[PDB]
């Protein structure tokens, strides 16, 4: 938000940003357990305790 | 007359315990497999299996 940043300083700032997301989006789909992906979706699951 | 009663029950006692103790010998194994089967059971609840395994 700095209104002194020059808009080259910008799009490096963007670049940083994007390569962010990126890494959030390699998390996301890419851990496993077992062999089975974790959270590449809203799920839901029960453990048989008793 | 008393007596041959007597010895006749002897025999028929004799071929009743050889037929239950051959029951209850596998009736236990029959157990144990019962609990096996239900102990692989709770683990097919386990919330973590993938497909293949």
């Amino acid at each position: 938000a700095n209104s002194t940043n020059s808009q080259s300083d910008l799009d490096s700032i963007q670049a940083e940003i994007t390569q962010r997301l990126n890494e959030i989006d390699r998390v996301s789909g890419q851990t496993q357990f077992n062999g089975v992906k974790v959270l590449a979706q809203d799920n839901t699951l029960t453990i048989q305790v008793g | 007359q008393a007596q041959a009663q007597n010895s006749q029950y002897a025999l028929a006692r004799t071929f009743a315990t050889q037929k239950v103790s051959l029951e209850e010998s596998v009736l236990s194994q029959v157990t144990t497999a019962i609990q096996t089967a239900q102990e692989k059971i709770v683990y097919a609840g386990n919330g973590t299996l993938s497909d293949d395994d």
